[PDB]
């Protein structure tokens, strides 16, 4: 009761509750996915609309020509973190005339998210990202949780109902390294479909796709631009 | 724990506690009867009762871990006619912070929902709806989260 | 007598009876280590002795200690919480270095103890932070004052002593030492090292070995604080 | 930390500042203070509480304070907060004097201090000042003046007032026996001696459990004085004689 | 960062309670005395250490501020040390600006004003000490007291600390405005003796004086001589 | 610096500090305002002469600019603070724009200051409500009311403070083009409306009147009693 | 450094098929005074970069410390990414530009050279931030006395080899020793390739024909 | 209410928040450090939460300087912040005094930095314990440890983590004094396998490291071949 | 107790939820997007006759091509309007272009939620803004309608209803509106739904209406123009 009011008050079991509630906020958001092959990395998302007249919320953003993210949780926090990532990438290009290696960006992200969870009165970043990038070491996928704890995944799926998606991903992890771009995108779409609630099908109105690779800047497919990818499922 | 307070009544419970203490390990050693006990709070029990001569072996029972959650669910759903598609690893993963006494709710409520929908055999969605029942969560009238 | 009014037992503020309960508890934490130390003032030598508990054979015994040099001339025992002890020792070393930088001569023991006690007094006035749970004892030779023995506590008390004990067994050791100082002079030779060892052995009832204590000495002939080795300690241990 | 915060600057559920109310409750126990504005003077009459045979006599007074050449004030509440406020008042007077080379008018000053006090009770998280003031002075705008202040920051011009112990009773007689515009300094002093004799129910005016001040204009310049023992005792003898003849 | 809210707040009866508790701590300390003779001012307290292992000369309770003004306390020790330091600093600032020794009334005002700040400032508690200051300024003795509330009082003779009420009764009995320095210090020594719980050895009391010659502590041999009578 | 959040949201969406501010506003003497063809008039209620206060040091209708005035109902210290701030801003406006300030501009400024203190850290909201009246340069009559939440509107006749509901009902039933034709009819209307809470009148009221160029008009007690009589 | 105090003279560099070669005498002069006479002016930044510096030697040593600390830090993370020569060139350009803009120059004209990913690199920076990439470089009086020969031979023959570059460097340094007042006889020459950086000992300008 | 901030002592003289933080460090897996004649050897059991993570996800050995290593157990965010702070201390030392930081001094500075987080209400104690170990020709091999309370003590062998007592009972048998890193490595894997619980946790992949005379004083990940052979020997020993 | 920046056991900032509750106290505002333009309609809610209805400035223009309609508190909007306007003008200053609608919505959204208690500014904002806005305007991309909430969450909508009667109003707007409306038909449907919600009978005096079209700048409907529309309405 009194151990879940501040982020600096350890609970008698060695747990900080506020961080866990922030994790909850990240788990209540709409589903998203990430993959990496030996050649590409593909994010696949599922937007949802408050009503039938409103648009479906954007949930893939640009960071650099070689990095992309996919959010799940409070938007404002996601916007703040996008601002941070983009400023870091630009500073790396200005100082070093070179793309920022992805791992280092994820490390800075973790460190920035760490300060809130150790000072009185500050609160954890209530957003969960899925960063996809392509550095000199090749494709990468990462995950970030409100606790400043990032993970180097080969496939993941955060958000609401994301566990069936994770099951399908762990089910077919062998093929991802050898797949073509099309097969990879179809794996991602199929999992995110496993997440959908029964009588609801994948449509051009509730899907967005991001891709980055060897000779391909990060590009976002949405609306009818996604139809070529969907047609085939 | 005993304490120095002007309010009466608790002294009588303390006093029967002293008597139990003495019965466990005291004059006239008793070596034929053994004692068990269970408590949710061990931070309030008297040191003379957690002493290393009366209550020697103390055993901890942790909130079950993923493997434990799958095991518990499996044990309790053993009688019900379940389909061969339920992935108990999934059901373990989507059941964080679930004390062991909770699949009983999940297992049974999945059966109940199968009855409601006039079914005969259970399916993954039945267990998922059971879980959403057991968590007992309320909405805030809106879903601004992305 | 024991009233409580608000947060008087949570932050360093007065109780209805003019009592600072947080400082009192801090004093209670000095005993959480489980160690004791004694210091004795001789005619031309001042001595500080302390226990040395090697909990098991995986620690490096050379590293676990409670003797430190503030300067080359002033050396101290630390008792209680270890981290707080290190913090206070660092502050003492910085303060002594600054004294010599600013005023051109080495720091008197009493004035260092005064500075450190003032620091602790600030700690026990402001309520944002908590008082440290460690106590000092210092020793060294003054130019025209003879050997000095001084101690400080969490509240900020820095009394100078003729023979002292700090730790879990403060009262028994203090009683023994008071009786001795009553007897003739409280030891009046460099074999004041034997009186301290005897006091610790009697109070703790230990019968020390060579590898279960650490000593520091300062002599008028050799003012530089010296940390008695194991061979010398065994020699003194045999002596009695 | 929110756990230990007192919230000394937040509204209650009926729009009343509680810390302010308690501050005004502290004043109702310190020495009584009296104001009387004559047609040729102003006068402060507070009670000397430090009544012990082992206290020493120091300073020209014990409760009256000078602020400029042409202004003085008396205090009821805490002594230390009194000192702090007096110092700030002196500083305000000198700052106005430095900017304009004219003595600070009286409502100039009283509102500067009360603005400090009000701000202090508006934001900051501190406790408010538990002091209520009485002032006296002359300025070319309104002549002899008598103001009053409170922990809230409100002030008021009073032809006659009372702030402190037994305030209700003192203001009750002051209402019964004040001639608006028909008062000499001497009559005002006698009225003060009478009212205080009532209020200081403990014994009678000992000529030593009292403080009196007078502000006048003499030879074109202000003159401030604190009544000595002989004149005070003579006034009290005159008062008792008048009451005796009256009966 | 540091707490920015006052920890002493008014109560429903309009009483700053923390100051009352500080006063309780002061009333529960060691006794102290001060008298103002016609030709000097005397302070004297009791310094009963807890064992034979304490160096009486290690610390002192009667401490000077300048060559001509000094003070003693009763209450807590560390607070007294802090206030001694602040008083010495304020005295030196006054000397630096004015090139003249600081008058006692002003030093008391200034130290007290420093004492008020901690009753109202944020995240701090009042000092648990009362001081007495003695000076010889303007060819005239001065005796002041200063309490945790920041209030000061000029005293002809006073006694604070444990059993201070009875001490004030004593001194009320024994004040005579035409008193002389030696008689005054003798009367003080007595007042401490009115309640002491033991034998007043030379090494269990302190005294300090002020006159034209200058404030100066009394050496123990002098103390024994005076204690002779 | 003290940096706690005094005013904070509550379940069901209430700024309890704001609500308590207006609860304080409900403990102040009634102030009234009406708007006519060519005259505005402000009416207040004096608590009691007391025969010893100096009513000059107690004023309750104040001028912010030569062409703008204001009356408040609530706490006094907060009223003084807002009045000084508004005065500074009117003078700054004169200096920068070289044209006389307008009533809506200053009402907007005061409302913004109230909102600011309602959304800042370590600050208690003002428990005062204002009634600004005046004529812009165009010579058009105006009346605005500012609440402690930072909201303002324009009115033909509103009463603020103690007993505000009664006086507002009276004005709402009675306000008609007939009662503004003659400046005396408007002054008397305000006097009558006030006379539904106060007791004595004449020695228990203050009035204020302002015209196109005519400066602020304070009605003396004898003239006010004569006006009440003529109403009698 | 508003006023240089102890300075290093011309530094010259030229690239070939498989890397670069840089040369620099070991002399810090205090204004026409060969004060310090055994100080190297060529540094290895990482396993694919080196650095030469002219101008103030204290500034060069500071930049040496900063740049080596940065390299230590990066190798620390061990993520599989290392600064390329182009990265170090950019970092230097921005550092010197910033110092120039803050009116506090870093008195050092500085020749960066490296070889990574099958391509050489050879860059230049100045106290004012002027930077560029060329097939051959020379600082100080070497830009007047030695640059003409390097440029002539490279324009005539676009791609040199290791021994051709070695000989051309030695001729250039001999000319500098003949006609450069603040020069000294002993010098070092560094070479990066697919194997790493390598600084040779104090080679002599032993061939000094003095037919007067 | 005596356990809500680190600025309050319990009535019996304890700072509870620190005790809770140190409790947290016993929920993370086990780490081991063994000092020998040649140098130091760290070995950590890294639990695989899900099958979907990469090899090397959340490495729990770091490099704070080119000669120093760092093993951690507990909250990983705190571990990474403290790794950053130790790196900063090392870089500052090199830039100021012109040489590689002696390890004891680094342990002291890092511990003071941690201890400063266990005095005030405005911050909370780090939920991580860690062990530093380096090697130099002069200072020889060293291995230290710093707990959330900020106490630094040298060690001949230690285990920070969940199964700390079991490893401690296991590490006590080596006689590490008279071996070199090469055999210490096999021992370290042996222990990390002996302590691992297959009933509770699913599976793990070792992270091993060393610093000793075999590295010229450089801390670096143990090479793949040696690591595999060690793992195989440990597997065989667990008959 | 319970700081402003605190996470509920569900994963929702409490202050944000309470701020979302305050939007129900506000009057009902509507907005409809059509190819020929976008319209805003709101309810002035005249409490008593004695107050000038014209003095309720509850629709303001951000730029000649943007419009804003609000619900919630009067006082909370004012700062958000000033921010929106200064951002529009800043963009015009720098790029000599017209600030788009999504961008001004984004800037206003960022300005929300930057509230706290510890280490922010001498006078930074404390509680979240308790107002829900509606931006509608014509951009290079055509008619746009965006909806903002106290959570810093904004989405472009085809028809939205905000305020005390937002529910029910939304069902009506959903039954009527189609993809091929006309501006005038949109005004008619909006005024009809408003009439259907308000307690009082609709009249030209107790509403305001505004439309923005590609040709004409943001337009406020006049009393007579209002009567002209309402008569056939």
């Amino acid at each position: 009761n009194q151990y879940d009011n501040d982020v600096t008050v350890w609970s008698p079991q060695g747990r900080i509750h506020q961080i866990e509630y922030a994790m909850e906020a990240v788990k209540q958001g709409s589903a998203t996915v990430g993959l990496k092959s030996k050649t590409h990395a593909v994010l696949v998302a599922l937007k949802r609309a408050q009503s039938e007249l409103a648009a479906h919320q954007k949930k893939i953003l640009h960071v650099d020509n070689h990095i992309g993210i996919s959010i799940a949780g409070l938007t404002a926090d996601a916007r703040l973190l996008c601002n941070f990532m983009r400023q870091e990438c630009l500073d790396s290009r200005f100082v070093f005339d070179r793309p920022l290696p992805v791992s280092r960006l994820v490390s800075l992200i973790g460190s920035k998210t760490q300060i809130p969870t150790q000072r009185y009165g500050r609160r954890p970043y209530g957003v969960g990202l899925l960063i996809a990038g392509y550095d000199d070491m090749g494709p990468h996928i990462f995950q970030t949780c409100p606790s400043a704890n990032y993970f180097d995944c080969r496939a993941m799926s955060i958000g609401a109902r994301s566990q069936s998606a994770r099951t399908y991903l762990e089910r077919h992890m062998s093929e991802f390294m050898e797949c073509n771009l099309n097969e990879l995108v179809k794996h991602g779409l199929r999992a995110l479909r496993e997440t959908l609630p029964a009588e609801q099908d994948l449509t051009t109105k509730n899907v967005s796709i991001g891709i980055v690779g060897k000779d391909l800047e990060f590009t976002i497919y949405d609306d009818d631009d996604v139809s070529p990818f969907l047609e085939g499922l | 724990k005993r304490f120095d307070s002007e309010k009466a009544g608790d002294r009588e419970v303390q006093r029967t506690m002293l008597e139990l203490l003495n019965q466990l390990d005291g004059f006239q050693p008793n070596t034929q009867v053994k004692v068990i006990a269970a408590t949710n709070r061990v931070d309030i029990l008297d040191p003379a009762l957690l002493r290393s001569g009366r209550l020697d072996r103390k055993i901890e029972f942790p909130m079950p871990n993923e493997e434990a959650r799958a095991r518990i669910m499996q044990i309790h759903s053993r009688k019900m006619n379940v389909s061969p598609d339920v992935n108990y690893e999934e059901l373990a993963r989507c059941t964080d912070d679930f004390n062991g006494a909770q699949c009983k709710a999940v297992c049974v409520e999945a059966g109940m929902i199968a009855l409601r929908r006039g079914a005969t055999e259970l399916t993954h969605e039945d267990y998922m709806e059971g879980i959403l029942e057991v968590q007992a969560k309320k909405k805030a009238n809106l879903q601004y989260y992305a | 007598r024991g009233s409580s009014a608000g947060f008087d037992r949570h932050i360093t503020i007065f109780s209805p009876e003019g009592r600072l309960y947080q400082v009192e508890y801090a004093f209670k934490a000095i005993n959480q280590g489980g160690l004791t130390s004694v210091a004795v003032r001789g005619k031309d030598c001042a001595v500080i002795v302390t226990q040395k508990k090697v909990p098991d054979k995986l620690l490096d015994s050379s590293t676990v200690t409670h003797l430190f040099k503030i300067t080359e001339n002033i050396g101290c025992v630390m008792t209680g919480m270890t981290a707080d002890s290190r913090s206070q020792v660092q502050r003492a070393r910085y303060e002594a270095a600054n004294w010599k930088y600013k005023y051109g001569y080495e720091i008197p023991v009493d004035m260092l103890c005064k500075r450190i006690a003032d620091i602790s007094q600030v700690y026990t006035q402001n309520a944002e932070m908590r008082p440290l749970g460690c106590c000092m004892i210092l020793i060294g030779i003054d130019e025209e004052q003879g050997p000095q023995v001084y101690k400080c506590d969490p509240a900020g008390y820095y009394c100078g002593f003729k023979a002292t004990a700090a730790g879990v067994k403060q009262t028994e050791s203090t009683s023994f030492l008071e009786k001795k100082v009553k007897k003739k002079f409280d030891w009046t030779f460099e074999q004041t090292v034997e009186t301290a060892i005897t006091c610790l052995s009697t109070v703790l009832s230990i019968d020390f070995k060579p590898s279960e204590i650490e000593v520091g000495v300062v002599t008028v002939e050799n003012p530089k604080f010296r940390i008695l080795t194991e061979a010398e300690i065994d020699a003194h241990l045999v002596a009695l | 930390s929110r756990r230990y915060d007192s919230r000394t600057t937040i509204f209650s559920p009926e729009g009343r500042l509680y810390q302010v109310e308690y501050a005004m409750e502290a004043i109702g126990h310190a020495g009584t203070c009296l104001g009387i504005l004559a047609n040729d003077g102003v006068l402060l009459a507070a009670e000397r509480r430090n009544i012990h045979k082992l206290l020493d006599e120091v300073f020209f007074s014990e409760k009256i304070y000078k602020l400029n050449e042409d202004m003085a004030c008396s205090v009821a509440g805490i002594t230390s907060d009194a000192n702090v406020l007096t110092n700030e008042l002196r500083l305000i007077a000198q700052r106005y004097l430095l900017q304009y080379q004219e003595p600070i008018p009286c409502e100039q000053l009283v509102t500067a201090l009360c603005d400090i006090k009000q701000a202090y009770t508006q934001f900051g998280g501190k406790r408010p000042f538990g002091v209520s003031l009485l002032y006296i002075g002359w300025d070319k705008h309104y002549g002899f003046q008598l103001y009053q202040s409170d922990p809230s920051g409100n002030y008021g011009g009073w032809k006659a007032t009372c702030i402190g112990n037994n305030s209700a009773a003192a203001v009750s007689m002051l209402k019964q026996d004040y001639k608006e515009g028909e008062m000499t300094l001497k009559s005002a002093l006698a009225l003060a001696i009478k009212v205080l004799n009532k209020t200081m129910d403990v014994s009678k005016l000992s000529a030593e459990k009292v403080e009196i001040a007078t502000l006048t204009r003499e030879n074109g310049k202000t003159v401030i004085r604190v009544l000595k023992q002989k004149e005070v005792e003579q006034l009290i003898k005159k008062h008792e004689e008048e009451e005796a003849k009256a009966e | 960062r540091g707490y920015s809210f006052s920890l002493t707040t008014f109560s429903p009866s309009g009483k700053l309670v923390q100051i009352e508790y500080a006063l309780a701590a002061v009333a529960g300390g060691a006794p102290s005395v001060g008298i103002k003779a016609a030709n000097g001012v005397v302070l004297a307290t009791e310094k009963k250490q807890k064992s034979i292992l304490y160096d009486e000369r290690s610390v002192h309770k009667v401490e000077p501020i300048t060559k001509h003004i000094g003070l003693v306390y009763s209450g807590m020790g560390p607070d007294y040390r802090v206030l001694v330091h602040r008083a010495r600093k304020l005295a030196q600032q006054y000397y630096l600006v004015y090139q003249e020794p600081i008058p006692t009334a002003q030093l008391v005002q200034r130290v007290a004003s420093v004492m008020q700040e901690y009753t109202q400032s944020g995240g701090v508690r009042p000092f648990g000490v009362s001081l007495l200051i003695c000076g010889w300024n303007e060819g005239r003795p001065y005796l002041f007291q200063s309490d945790p509330s920041g209030a000061y009082f000029a005293w002809k003779a006073t006694a604070m600390g444990k059993n201070y009420v009875n001490g004030k009764t004593f001194l009320e009995k024994r004040y005579n405005e035409d008193l002389e320095l030696e008689d005054a210090i003798h009367t003080a020594i007595l007042t401490l003796k009115e309640s002491f719980e033991g034998q007043m050895t030379e090494d269990n009391i302190e005294v300090g004086i002020c006159n034209e010659a200058g404030f100066r502590r009394l050496t123990p041999t002098e103390v024994k001589d005076y204690l002779a009578a | 610096s003290y940096d706690r959040a005094i005013t904070v949201f509550s379940p069901d969406g209430h700024l309890f500090q704001v609500e308590y501010a207006q609860e304080a506003v409900k403990k102040g003497s009634t102030a009234v305002g009406v708007r006519g063809r060519d005259i505005v008039v402000l009416g207040v209620e004096k608590k009691s002469v007391a025969k010893l206060q100096d009513e000059r040091t107690v004023r309750k209708i104040c001028a912010l600019d030569d062409n703008v005035c204001m009356a408040f109902a609530g706490l006094t210290a907060d009223a003084r603070i807002v009045i000084n701030r508004a005065r500074v801003e009117c003078q700054s406006h004169r200096l920068t724009v070289e044209d006389p300030v307008t009533v809506e501009y200053i009402t907007r400024y005061i409302a913004s200051l109230k909102q600011r203190y309602t959304q800042s850290n370590g600050r208690r909201p003002f428990g005062i409500s204002a009634l600004i009246v005046g004529f812009d340069f165009d010579g058009t009559p105006r009346l605005y009311q500012t609440d402690p939440s930072g909201t303002y509107h324009a009115w033909k006749a509103n009463a603020i403070g103690r007993g505000a509901k009664s006086v507002r009902e009276f004005l709402e039933k009675n306000y008609t083009d007939e009662a503004i034709e003659t400046d005396d009819l408007t002054i008397k209307l305000v006097i009558k409306a006030l006379l539904e809470v106060v007791q004595s009148g004449g020695k228990n009221i203050e009035l204020a009147v302002m015209r196109r160029d005519q400066s602020l008009k304070i009605l003396n007690p004898e003239e006010i009693e004569k006006y009440v009589a003529e109403i009698e | 450094t508003q006023n240089p105090m102890v300075t290093g003279t011309s530094v010259l560099g030229v690239k070939f098929e498989g890397g670069v070669v840089i040369a620099a005498d070991m002399l810090g002069s205090y204004g026409s005074l060969a004060r310090f006479r055994n100080i190297s002016r060529i540094m290895r930044v990482n396993n694919s970069t080196m650095l030469g510096a002219s101008g103030d030697y204290a500034d060069f040593q500071y930049l040496k410390q900063v740049l080596g600390q940065m390299v230590i830090d990066e190798e620390l993370l061990g993520d599989g990414h290392s600064y390329s020569p182009r990265a170090i060139h950019s970092w230097l350009t921005r550092a010197m530009y910033s110092r120039r803009s803050k009116m506090n120059p870093l008195w050092n004209t500085m020749v960066i050279g490296g070889y990574a990913d099958g391509e050489s690199f050879l860059g230049y920076v100045d106290m004012l931030g002027v930077a560029y990439e060329a097939p051959s470089l020379a600082t100080g009086y070497g830009a007047y006395l030695a640059q003409p020969l390097l440029r002539e031979v490279l324009e005539k023959q676009p791609v040199l080899s290791q021994t051709e570059a070695r000989d051309l460097v030695e001729r250039c340094m001999r000319v500098l020793y003949y006609r450069d007042a603040r020069s000294y006889n002993r010098f070092q020459i560094a070479t990066v390739t697919e194997k790493g950086v390598e600084i040779e000992g104090p080679l002599s300008t032993e061939t000094n024909w003095d037919i007067a | 209410g005596y356990d809500l901030s680190a600025s309050t002592f319990s009535p019996d003289g304890r700072v509870f928040q620190v005790e809770y933080a140190m409790k947290a460090v016993e929920n993370s897996s086990t780490a081991i450090g063994i000092r020998c004649k040649d140098g130091v050897v760290f070995g950590v059991e890294k639990l695989v939460l899900s099958k979907l993570y990469e090899e090397g996800s959340n490495k729990r050995l770091f490099n704070v300087d080119r000669h120093v290593g760092m093993a951690v157990a507990g909250l990983l965010a705190d571990a990474r912040s403290l790794a950053d702070i130790a790196r900063e201390e090392a870089s500052n030392f090199r830039s100021n005094f012109g040489y590689n930081i002696p390890l004891k001094h680094l342990a002291d500075r890092v511990a003071m930095y941690v201890h400063a987080y266990t005095l005030y209400s405005a911050v909370r104690p780090f939920g991580c314990s860690f062990m530093l170990g380096s090697y130099s020709v002069n200072d020889g091999a060293q291995l230290y440890m710093i707990d959330p309370s900020g106490v630094s003590y040298g060690y001949w062998g230690c285990a920070i983590g969940k199964a700390r007592q079991a490893a401690k009972t296991e590490i006590e048998k080596l006689q590490m004094k008279e071996m070199t890193c090469r055999d210490i490595v096999k021992e370290v894997a042996k222990i990390i396998y002996i302590v691992h619980d297959e009933v509770k946790d699913k599976a793990f992949e070792l992270e091993l490291s060393w610093v000793g005379e075999l590295t010229n004083g450089r801390h670096e990940i143990v090479p793949k071949d040696i690591r595999e052979e060690a793992e195989k020997y440990a597997k065989e020993s667990l008959k | 107790y319970r700081g402003v920046n605190t996470f509920s056991p569900e994963g929702r900032l409490f202050q944000v939820e309470y701020a979302i509750e305050a939007i129900k106290l506000g009057s009902t505002a509507i907005g409809i997007q059509t190819s020929e333009g976008v319209c805003l309609a709101v309810e002035k809610r005249i409490t008593s006759p004695l107050m000038e209805p014209s003095s309720i400035e509850k629709i303001v223009e951000i730029d000649a091509h943007i419009g804003c309609a609000m619900s919630g508190l009067i006082a909370d909007a004012k700062t958000l309007i000033d921010k929106a306007r200064v951002e529009t003008q800043n963009h015009w200053f720098t790029y000599n272009e017209t600030m788009t609608v999504e961008s001004v919505t984004q800037a206003v959204s960022n300005l929300a939620l930057q509230f706290g208690e510890e280490d922010a500014d001498p006078g930074a904002m404390s509680r979240p803004f308790g107002v829900a806005l509606l931006f509608g305007g014509v951009d290079e991309k055509g008619p746009q309608l965006f909806h903002m909430d106290p959570s810093g969450t904004f989405v472009q909508c085809d028809a939205r209803a905000i305020g005390s009667a937002s529910e029910g109003a939304q069902s009506s707007l959903q039954e009527v509106y189609h993809k091929s409306m006309t501006l005038k038909e949109a005004i008619k449907s909006s005024l009809i739904i408003l009439k259907q919600v308000m307690e009082e009978k609709l009249n030209a005096t107790n509403i305001e209406l505004a439309t923005v079209q590609p040709g004409q700048n943001f337009h406020m409907f006049t009393k007579e123009e209002l009567e002209e529309v309402i008569k056939d309405i």
